[PDB]
RNA sequence: GGUUCGAAGACGAUCAGAUACCGUCGUAGUUCCGACCAUAAACGAUGCCGACCGGCGAUGCGGCGGCGUUAUUCCCAUGACCCGCCGGGCAGCUUCCGGGAAACCAAAGUCUUUGGGUUCCGGGGGGAGUAUGGUUGCAAAGCUGAAACUUAAAGGAAUUGA
């Protein structure tokens, strides 16, 4: 039950030197630990099982009906994730889906709709993510509208926090394996977009490994 | 990214490279903040301060990273202009 | 269409009009021979006279013999 | 049965139809 | 789908080549479609050269060679068992097998 | 055939922005293209440019900056009224916070926001954001 | 087909790496050492393990073994991996000067001081070997 | 690579480096290596600009000093030519070298016990160590590669044009890099050159070792 | 004019059952002149024009420059080399340019960030390119072209059991 810090950033988490989880996103460091997110955000981190997909690979000894669990993760106002893990038994499938969902978490981009007051609620600009035959055109919406879409991406946007968005589907959206990757890429490419507001250069700082590189090599092996 | 009051409503700001004048994505694992240690002109030893740079994944997958760092150091004033 | 013309209104209008004939769903409802073969001819309900009853077999595995009425 | 044989059988059948029309006219 | 990158022949932008009749069968094969072979061989097999070198009138008589340009089609080449189906990564290699002996 | 030269120029600078070039060289010296460059100079999306003028269509060297996503061409050029301008900017511009629709008038070439105050329409030129 | 098995190979390297000191080239020496340190159920397995240990000792006496991590060879590698030299190469007063770098070093802070000497340009004809 | 007025060079080591063979390039040419060409030489020889290699070496040494901890420096070697050279370089620096046998699972996977994280990596050859070029994209690790005119430039961070065929040309560049890193860190004073014959630091063929042992004994 | 080859057809076996595989023959065709029609996998299963977007070795044309060469050796420059540069034409290798369901393409990229100009054509599958309408032709056949009726399917890519 007690977590052991495998990575070098895990020792910094165990020593409480890095205070912000967005400093990991700033340096774009690869997260390969599952318990750090549960340590900081324990009660807010919620799980929702979307769909179990059985697939049958055919061998000479009949077939092996293995399951593919889709588990969405995250608080309703904050970070969300999408974990995909296929296994032959349901306990290992759900456990691997929860672990890969804790590893893969993304922030969503809230924006304003014309007038600037209060907290942002809608999608700031027209972005999309396409793969397979799924194209969800993210169009902004006024306040108090809702998500005019299918109920599963409506639930994903309720988990995201963007309460106001108009969608526009295109093609065969019944393929869930391409649909989940499309709705993951569409919310992943929100921050990766050149905007006229982002003209001032981002100030830099020392790497967190370089800042405490004298202490981490001496506090353990 | 202001609000009705005036405070920046965003909680983190992404990076932008100065060589290709392009922003850096969130999950860009090839992005490196390359540091250069400052060297005294009369002693030739370590001083204590550093000079930072930015490397994004697009320049690395295109194949111009060693030229982009060379041009950034040339613009900052380390590498000579002619080369 | 494919041509991004300026004075090309009536050409693409005639193309859309011929596409309206080439469409299958719009053409079938507006046939004269199909409306002649239709026993209603625009009617919703219709009366009739029963004269005999004929049994009809069903299809593959889910089988039955159901008695229809010749009207 | 191929498409070429179907075309040949329909060619013979249309020849028979032309013969019947020539005997009718 | 299209299996090969080309159409199984060396026809690039011409359209028609000279038809060459096959050696084993009488199949009318195109030139670039045909599998061509060029085999050189002495007329002696195991001991005919030794028998001629023992019993002859002339001294150190040179032997002729065989020069026959063979042609095979897709069926006849596999019936003579020359070409062989390879892996899909090895199909793209237009190189001949290595000439070592 | 090269009928709309401005469309090929916008496509060339669009591929230049997709690759990440620092400067671009174009062949004609069209006054509409020069005025469009001076319109973009006031917004500050690109850097300052120069021309090499021969006794033909002189060449233009534009030092581009990474402050532009896509500048598509409008072909053919339709008229824009005051009442229909909302329907133009609804499907043409992505967002309400950022977006510019350049259009020429009888007075001069100006953006969409100044034409709303002056209350005078004109034919559309393009869009850039 | 007297091939030493994986149950012998997983055991013998760990035994030598732990008790590298108490070993010997003789068979009867380490045959009784393996009886002390290890619990082997059968005489045939004991003799196979002891023969493979003597074969690994012959490999050690011949040269270095890639698989096992000997502490003595690790110390010998650590000596030549942490042997810091006294004075290394570069900063003599007289090293090479290149004429095309002479032009580009003139701009920034590598100016033409008194301690410079341009050399003659190197001879060369053509930079392509014939393709055959 | 800039803001120094201390190190200065005059004439003499042309006669040493022509016998060493660091000016020698490859046969073919990569299009990204066109700016590093100084001149040509007969029968398929490029002349690598050694004093531009000096500037790239100074930039790489600034990167080595900016990686302040000397323990977490990965010196990756592939062939038998650059084994004793990177061993003596690890002796001069105080880091952990990798002389061949890269194991997929030490840095990428989290099962094996050897789970380290050195920041700075030094690549001997890209076509040989194409597999350590993969983890530079997954993990944020700077890369100092040694490249030829025949070697391409893909998934690299900084490159140094050197000859990676001759043992003299490899051991010479390591033996010159080891002085620059130690003088830019600073332990030992800037006073004396080296007296001992340089045969110790180059990689030696076993037939040459047996021949020298027979000539000595 | 008809040498050779060789539809129809004969003979010999073949086959439980061969005017099928195969051989010996063999008519029309096979070759041209003066004509008729428009059919091929006329396939690259890929509409035309103009531009931007990596590199490499080489072939075929024209032009241009130069260490060392052969021929006329003996001045003179072109044939034959080698080293280069450009344009048009045909390919190949590598590739996180770019995209797709993949094969893969410097084009099949320059599409959701959707508008460069630009003619023709398809709307679940069959009937069916069938009737019927005329047009061209000595004949064969080509053109535009339905409907009643049936059909929850008919398909493309790419993997297993044998
Ligand atoms: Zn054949």
């Amino acid at each position: 039950k007690e977590w052991l810090p495998v990575t070098k950033l895990g020792r910094l988490v165990k020593d409480m030197k890095i205070k912000s989880l967005e400093e990991i996103y700033l340096f774009s460091l690869p997260i390969k630990e599952s318990e750090i997110i549960d340590f900081f955000l324990g009660a807010s981190l919620k799980d929702e099982v979307l769909k179990i997909m059985p697939v049958q690979k055919q061998t000479r000894a009949g077939q092996r009906t293995r399951f593919k669990a889709f588990v969405a993760i995250g608080d309703y106002n904050g970070h969300v994730g999408l974990g995909v893990k296929c296994s032959k038994e349901v306990a290992t499938a759900i456990r691997g889906a929860i672990i890969l969902a804790k590893l893969s978490i993304v922030p969503v981009r809230r924006g304003y709709w014309g007038n600037k007051i209060g907290k942002p609620h809608t999608v700031p600009c027209k972005v999309t993510g396409r793969c397979g035959s799924v194209l969800v055109r993210l169009i902004p919406a006024p306040r108090g509208t809702g998500i005019v879409s299918a109920p599963v991406p409506k639930k994903l946007l309720m988990m995201a926090g963007i309460d106001d968005c108009y969608t526009s589907a295109r093609g065969c959206t019944a393929t869930l394996g391409n649909f989940a990757k499309a709705t993951f890429d569409a919310i992943s490419k929100t921050y990766s977009y050149l905007t006229p507001d982002l003209w001032k250069e981002t100030v830099f700082t020392k790497s967190p490994y370089q800042e405490f590189t004298d202490h981490l090599v001496k506090t353990h092996t | 990214m202001q609000n009705d009051a005036g405070e920046f409503v965003d909680l983190y700001v992404p990076r932008k490279c100065s060589a290709s004048n392009r922003i850096i994505g969130a999950k860009d694992h090839a992005s490196i903040q390359m540091n250069v240690a400052e060297v005294d002109k009369v002693t030739g030893r370590f001083n204590g301060q550093f000079k930072t740079y930015a490397i994004c994944g697009a320049i690395r997958r295109m194949g111009e990273s060693d030229d982009s760092i060379l041009r950034l150091a040339k613009a900052d004033g380390i590498v000579s202009k002619n080369f | 269409g494919k041509c991004r013309g300026l004075r090309t209104a009536r050409k693409l209008r005639s193309h859309r009009r011929d596409q309206k004939w080439h469409d299958k769903q719009y053409k079938k409802a507006h046939l004269g021979t199909a409306l002649k073969a239709n026993p209603f001819g625009g009617a919703s309900h219709a009366k009739g006279i029963v004269l005999e009853k004929v049994g009809v077999e069903a299809k593959q595995p889910n089988s039955a013999i159901r008695k229809c009425v010749r009207v | 049965m191929r498409a070429k044989w179907r075309k040949k059988r329909m060619r013979r059948l249309k020849r028979k139809r032309r013969k019947m029309r020539q005997r009718s006219k | 789908t299209k299996k090969r990158r080309n159409n199984g022949r060396a026809k690039k932008g011409r359209g028609h080549v000279q038809p060459i009749r096959c050696t084993n069968c009488a199949r009318c094969v195109p030139k670039d479609k045909a599998i061509k072979k060029f085999v050189i061989r002495n007329i002696v097999e195991a001991a005919a050269v030794r028998d001629i070198s023992e019993a002859s009138v002339f001294d150190a008589y040179v032997l002729p060679k065989l020069y026959v340009k063979l042609h095979y089609c897709v069926s006849c080449a596999i019936h003579s068992k020359v070409v062989r189906n390879r892996s899909r990564e090895a199909r793209k290699d237009r190189t001949p097998p290595p000439r070592f002996r | 055939v090269r009928m709309n030269v401005l469309a090929d120029a916008l496509k060339s600078i669009n591929n230049a922005e997709k690759r990440g070039k620092r400067q671009v060289l174009i062949r004609p010296c069209s006054k509409v293209i020069v005025r469009f460059l001076t319109v973009m100079m006031k917004h500050g999306y690109i850097g300052e440019f120069e021309i090499i003028d021969d006794h033909r269509a002189g060449k233009i060297v534009v030092n581009l900056t990474g402050r532009l996503n896509k500048c598509g061409v409008i072909s053919p050029r339709f008229d824009v009224q005051l009442k229909d301008l909302e329907k133009w900017q609804n499907n043409l511009l992505p967002s309400r916070q950022f977006g510019f629709i350049v259009l020429t008038t009888s007075a001069g070439i100006m953006d969409h926001e100044e034409a709303r105050r002056k209350h005078t329409g004109g034919k559309i030129l393009g869009f850039f954001f | 087909g007297r091939v030493r098995t994986k149950t012998v190979k997983k055991a013998a390297r760990v035994i030598i790496e732990k008790y590298y000191t108490r070993l010997g080239n003789d068979f009867h020496t380490n045959k009784r050492v393996c009886e002390e340190i290890a619990i082997i159920p059968s005489k045939k397995l004991r003799n196979k393990i002891a023969g493979y240990v003597t074969h690994l000792m012959k490999r050690i006496q011949r040269g270095p073994v890639r698989g096992i991590s000997i502490k003595l060879q690790e110390e010998e590698r650590e000596r030549r991996d942490n042997y810091v030299p006294e004075v290394s190469a570069l900063d003599q007063e007289i090293i090479e000067v290149d004429p095309d770098t002479k032009e580009m070093l003139k701009l920034l802070d590598f100016g033409s001081l008194s301690n410079l000497q341009v050399t003659q340009p190197t001879v060369g004809m053509n930079f392509k070997t014939p393709r055959g | 690579s800039g803001a120094l007025d201390v190190l200065q060079m005059k004439e003499e080591d042309v006669l040493k480096f022509l016998a060493a063979g660091t000016h020698l390039g490859g046969t073919n040419l990569d299009f990204q290596m066109e700016q590093y060409i100084y001149k040509r030489k007969s029968d398929g020889i490029y002349i690598i600009n050694l004093k531009r290699t000096w500037e790239k070496l100074l930039l790489a040494a600034r990167a080595i000093v900016a990686i302040e901890n000397p323990a977490d420096v990965s010196v990756i070697s592939s062939r038998n030519t650059g084994q004793r050279a990177v061993l003596k370089f690890a002796a001069a620096t105080g880091a952990t070298p990798i002389a061949g046998r890269f194991t997929p699972g030490t840095f990428t996977n989290q099962i094996q016990t050897a789970f380290r994280e050195p920041r700075l990596l030094v690549v001997t050859d890209p076509r040989a160590d194409h597999q350590p070029l993969t983890e530079a994209s997954y993990v944020n690790l700077p890369t100092i590669a040694l490249c030829n005119t025949d070697s391409p430039l893909r998934y690299v961070d900084i490159a140094i044009p050197c000859n990676n065929k001759g043992a003299h040309s490899v051991g010479l560049m390591w033996w010159m890099l080891a002085r620059e890193v130690l003088r830019m860190r600073g332990t030992i004073s800037r006073e004396h050159p080296w007296e001992v014959m340089p045969d110790l630091y180059f990689y030696r063929d076993p037939e040459e070792i047996e021949k020298e042992e027979q000539a000595a004994a």
